[PDB]
C-alpha cells in the first residue's frame, strides 16, 4: 500500500482487505494553485518598480 | 546552508543532495558536516519512494559509510523507517537528538520542531496503510505503553496529519480518510483571500498619487 | 425561561430520554408537569419518551417561507447574470 | 478539541479531564454548545457516551457558491 | 430517386427573390405563386442558386383546379444552363402559408422533369417567426403499415443557410447593423439565449391546443402523435436524484475557474494604471520646464 | 430597400430556437478548463519577463531595442476574456435548462 501497488488498506479487526481503484485527484485544482502562485509573484515586482511614483 | 538555518527546509533538499557528489570546500565546513545535513533533510521532507532512491541507495553514504557518531544515528533511523520496522524506531529517535541535532549548530534551534514533524510521521505512515489498528497492537509495535500513545496522538489530530479517529469505548483506532476534492478546495480559498487583499491597498495608494 | 432554554438545547442533543431524566434535566418536582409542557410543546409522548424531531422540523419548514428571505436566497442563474452585466457595463 | 480526536468518548471521561462538577453538567456544556452548531455531535444518554456526526465535507454541499 | 438531399442550405438570393416575385405576379389575398427554384442538388447538400416566377392562377373553390403553363417552364430553364450548367430544375417553391396536400398534385408535374425527388421549398410570405419562415420538405415515398398501403408524404429537412463570398459583401454593405444572428460575442450569445427561450414557449402553447381540438372538436385521434409525447414524459429528468448532484459539484469547478480569471484580470487593470501614471509623471516635469522657457521667448 | 426585403436578409438562423439551449457535451467542457489554465502558467512566466524592463527610456525604443513584441500582456488578456465569457454562458444555460424542462 505504501508504495502504490494495489493501493488499498488493511483492516486488521474482520480479518479483511480492502481494494479501491486509483483516486484521480483535479487537475484544475492542482494547475489552478501554481498559477496563483505565480500572480503573487508579479504584483510584488511591479509594486517596486510603482515606488517611483510615490 | 542559509536555508538550513531558516525553517524551510524544501528548498535545502534540492540542493543539499547534488553537493554530496560536489564541492570542493572552501571557507565552509567539512564533507562530514554536508553528509549529516543531506540525511536529516531527506527524512522530512521526502517523499518515501525517492528517500530509498536518492539516499539508501546513494553511492556517496555507501562508501562513507560511518567514521563518525552523527552519521551512525541518522543512517540507523533511516533504515527503521523504510523497513516500517517500529520497535527500534524510538530508541533511534532519541539517539539523533543527542548525537546529531544539538552538535549542529543550524539544526539546533529547530531540534523540537524536527522531533515533532518526524512523530507525526511515523504514526502517519503506519495509519495510511490500516483502515483500523487496536489500541494495544499499535502501542506494543512502537514500544510506549497504550497511555502514553493516547495522549501523543491526540497533540497532532487538530493539526491534521493523521487524519484519524479514536473510539474510548471500544478502544479501536478508525482512521478516516476523506481527502479528495474537498482537500484542495479549502487550500485555494485561503490563499485566495491574501492575493485579493494585497491588490486592494496597491490600487489605491496609486489612484491618490 | 429557563427549562425552555435546557429543552431547546437538549433537542438537538437527543430525540429520546428515558422519563426519568427528562424531568430530571428540567428540574421539575413532578413528571406531571413534565406532559403538561410536552402538550404545550406540540411532542408526542410514546411509552413515557418524548419524540422531538417530527413537529419542530416542519414547524421550521414552514417557517422558511415568507416575504423577506426571498430577495436574500440568491438564484444560481442570478448571480450568472450580475456577474455577467457587471464587465459589460 | 475532545470532539476532534474521539469518535465515541464516555461522558464520565469528560467530567474528570475538565473536572466538571456533575454528570449532568458535561452534559449541559455539549447541549448548549451544539445549538450555535461549533461542535455538532449527538449525546446518547442510556449508552453514556457521545459519537461525532460532523460532516466535515462541505464541498458536496451548495456551501461553495 | 435520390436520398442525397441530406442538408438544405440557400443562398440569401432566394429568400430575397421569392417574396418580390409575389408582389410582381400580384397574387395575393390568400393567392399562391409558384415559380421554378433553379440551382445545384444531386448531393447531400442542395444550393438553391435562384428562382424565377411561372405563371400561376390559384382558385378557391376546387383545390382540383389549378393553371401551370408546363412548356414555359422548360423553355426558360435551358436557356439558363448555358450561362450556367449549375442551375438545374430542382424542384419549385410554393408561397406557403402552410404545407398543404392540395401541393402533392404540383408535386407530381414536376418530377417528370426531375432527376431527384422534388425540393419543395416554403417560403412563408407572412415572414413569422425570430427564425427563417422557410420551411424545407422533398418527398419520400415509403412503404407504410397503418391500414394504409405505401405512404407519400412530405418530411421535414432542417433549414440553414450559406452565402457566397460577394453576396455576403452586399448583404452588410445594405446593413447598419452590426448583426445579432451571428451568435457572436458575449452580448449577442445572452441575446439569443432569450431568444431561444421564448421560442420555447410559443411551440409547447401550439401542442397544448391540438390536444384539446381532439376531446372537444372530435379531430380524429392519431396514434402515433401520443406516441412521442408519451416518450417525452417517460424520458423527463426528475430531482431527487444524486444525477443532481453531480451538476451541482460540476458547477463549482465552473466557478472556481470564472473566479481565478477575474482576478487575473484586476492585476492586468492594475498594471494598467500605474503604467499611464509613469507617464503622467513624466509629463509634469516636461510641462515645468516647457512654461519656464516660454516665459524667455516671450 | 423596403422593410419587407430587410426582414428576410436579417434572419439567417432558424436553428436560433434550438441551438442556444443547446450545451456542448460535457467532457469537452472539463477538458477545455485544464488547457486553458495551465496554458496561462506558462504565458505568466514570460509575463514575469516582460517588466523585469519596463525602464529603457522611451516605451517606443522598448519594443525596437529588446524586442519587446511578441508580447505576453495581450495573451494573457485575450484568453483570459475569451474563457470568461464561455463559462458564463456555460453555467446559464445548464442551469436554465434544469429548471425550465423539470
Amino acid at each position: 500500500i505504501l508504495d502504490k501497488i494495489f493501493y488499498g488498506v488493511l483492516d486488521q479487526g474482520n480479518g479483511w482487505l480492502y481494494v479501491y481503484e486509483t483516486p484521480n485527484q483535479d487537475a484544475t485544482y492542482d494547475s489552478a494553485l501554481e498559477l496563483v502562485g505565480q500572480l503573487n509573484k508579479v504584483v510584488d515586482q511591479l509594486f517596486e518598480k510603482a515606488s517611483v511614483l510615490y | 546552508i542559509h536555508c538550513l538555518a531558516v525553517r524551510n527546509f524544501k528548498e535545502a533538499a534540492k540542493l543539499l543532495v547534488d553537493s554530496l557528489a560536489t564541492f570542493t570546500s572552501i571557507e565552509l565546513t567539512s564533507y562530514e558536516s554536508i553528509a549529516t545535513y543531506a540525511s536529516v533533510t531527506g527524512l522530512f521532507t521526502l517523499e518515501r519512494t525517492d528517500l530509498k532512491s536518492k539516499v539508501i541507495d546513494s553511492p556517496e553514504l555507501l562508501s562513507l559509510i560511518s567514521t563518525t557518531a552523527a552519521l551512525q544515528s541518522i543512517s540507523s533511523l533511516t533504515i527503521s523507517l523504510y523497513a516500517s520496522d517500529y520497535a527500534s524506531y524510538f530508541p533511534y529517535l532519541l539517539e539523533t537528538y543527542a548525537n546529531v541535532l544539538i552538535p549542529c549548530k543550524y539544526l539546533n534551534r529547530h531540534a523540537d520542531f524536527f522531533v515533532r514533524e518526524m512523530r507525526r510521521k511515523v504514526y502517519a505512515q503506519l495509519l495510511e496503510s490500516y483502515k483500523t489498528l487496536s489500541l494495544k497492537s499499535m502501542a506494543s509495535a512502537f514500544g510506549v505503553s497504550v497511555a502514553f500513545l493516547d495522549n501523543d496522538l491526540g497533540k497532532f489530530i487538530p493539526n491534521k496529519q493523521l487524519n484519524c479517529v479514536i473510539d474510548r469505548v471500544n478502544g479501536i483506532v478508525e482512521t478516516n480518510r476523506p481527502d479528495n476534492k474537498n482537500a484542495q478546495y479549502h487550500l485555494l480559498v485561503k490563499q485566495g483571500d491574501g492575493l485579493l487583499t494585497k491588490l486592494q491597498k496597491y490600487g489605491a495608494a496609486v489612484r491618490l498619487t | 425561561a429557563i427549562r425552555d432554554e435546557i429543552a431547546k438545547n437538549t433537542e438537538l442533543s437527543y430525540d429520546f430520554l428515558p422519563l426519568s431524566n427528562i424531568k430530571a434535566l428540567l428540574f421539575f418536582n413532578n413528571e406531571k408537569e413534565t406532559e403538561k409542557f410536552a402538550l404545550e410543546r406540540n411532542w408526542p409522548i410514546v411509552n413515557s419518551k418524548v419524540y422531538f424531531n417530527n413537529q419542530s422540523k416542519e414547524k421550521a419548514d414552514y417557517e422558511d417561507e415568507m416575504m423577506h428571505e426571498e430577495d436574500q436566497k440568491t438564484n444560481i442563474i442570478e448571480k450568472a447574470m450580475d456577474y455577467a452585466i457587471s464587465i459589460e457595463n | 478539541i475532545i470532539s476532534l480526536t474521539y469518535k465515541k468518548i464516555s461522558l464520565r471521561d469528560i467530567c474528570l479531564k475538565l473536572n466538571l462538577d456533575s454528570e449532568q453538567t458535561v452534559e449541559y456544556m455539549v447541549s448548549r454548545a451544539i445549538r450555535d452548531g461549533v461542535i455538532e455531535a449527538k449525546i446518547n444518554h442510556e449508552d453514556g457516551f457521545i459519537e461525532t456526526t460532523e460532516l466535515l465535507n462541505i464541498y458536496d454541499s451548495e456551501d461553495p457558491q | 430517386m435520390s436520398l442525397q438531399h441530406e442538408k438544405v442550405t440557400i443562398a440569401p438570393l432566394v429568400l430575397l427573390s421569392a417574396l418580390d416575385h409575389y408582389e410582381r405576379t400580384q397574387t395575393k389575398e390568400n393567392k399562391r405563386c409558384v415559380g421554378v427554384i433553379l440551382g445545384d442538388a444531386n448531393s447531400s447538400t442542395i444550393r438553391v442558386t435562384n428562382s424565377f416566377a411561372l405563371p400561376f392562377e390559384e382558385d378557391e373553390k376546387n383545390s382540383d383546379v389549378w393553371f401551370l403553363d408546363h412548356n414555359y417552364i422548360e423553355n426558360m430553364n435551358e436557356m439558363c444552363k448555358k450561362i450556367n450548367a449549375k442551375e438545374k430544375l430542382i424542384g419549385w417553391y410554393h408561397s406557403g402559408p402552410k404545407l398543404r396536400a392540395s401541393d402533392l398534385k404540383i408535386n407530381e408535374l414536376f418530377k417528370k422533369y426531375t432527376q431527384n425527388n422534388p425540393l419543395l421549398l416554403i417560403v412563408d410570405v407572412k415572414q413569422q417567426g425570430v427564425g427563417l419562415p422557410t420551411d424545407a420538405y422533398v418527398a419520400i415515398e415509403q412503404v407504410k403499415d397503418d391500414g394504409t398501403s405505401t405512404e407519400k408524404t412530405f418530411l421535414h429537412l432542417p433549414c440553414t443557410i450559406e452565402a457566397e463570398e460577394a453576396e455576403e459583401i452586399g448583404v452588410e454593405h445594405l446593413l447598419r447593423d452590426v448583426r445579432d444572428q451571428a451568435a457572436g460575442g458575449l452580448s449577442i450569445r445572452l441575446t439569443n439565449q432569450l431568444k431561444s427561450l421564448k421560442g420555447l414557449q410559443s411551440k409547447l402553447k401550439d401542442v397544448v391546443e391540438y390536444l384539446d381540438k381532439v376531446i372537444n372538436k372530435e379531430l380524429p385521434i392519431n396514434h402515433t402523435i401520443l406516441g412521442k409525447l408519451q416518450d417525452v414524459f417517460n424520458l423527463l429528468p426528475n430531482l431527487g436524484t444524486p444525477d443532481d448532484d453531480e451538476i451541482d459539484v460540476e458547477n463549482h469547478d465552473r466557478i472556481n475557474i470564472s473566479n481565478n480569471l477575474q482576478k487575473a484580470l484586476t492585476v492586468k487593470t492594475n498594471d494598467e494604471l500605474m503604467v499611464i501614471y509613469i507617464s503622467n509623471l513624466v509629463r509634469s516635469i516636461i510641462a515645468f520646464d516647457d512654461l519656464i522657457e516660454n516665459k524667455i521667448q516671450n | 430597400k423596403t422593410a419587407k426585403e430587410t426582414k428576410m436578409l436579417m434572419n439567417l438562423h432558424k436553428e436560433q430556437w434550438q441551438s442556444g439551449l443547446k450545451m456542448y457535451d460535457y467532457e469537452e467542457k472539463e477538458e477545455s478548463n485544464l488547457a486553458a489554465t495551465k496554458s496561462m502558467v506558462k504565458i505568466a512566466e514570460q509575463y514575469s519577463k516582460r517588466i523585469e524592463e519596463e525602464k529603457e527610456l522611451t516605451e517606443e525604443e522598448l519594443k525596437t531595442r529588446y524586442v519587446g513584441r511578441q508580447d505576453p500582456k495581450k495573451h494573457l488578456s485575450e484568453t483570459a476574456d475569451e474563457t470568461l465569457e464561455n463559462n458564463i454562458v456555460s453555467v446559464l444555460t445548464a442551469g436554465v435548462n434544469s429548471v425550465a424542462i423539470k
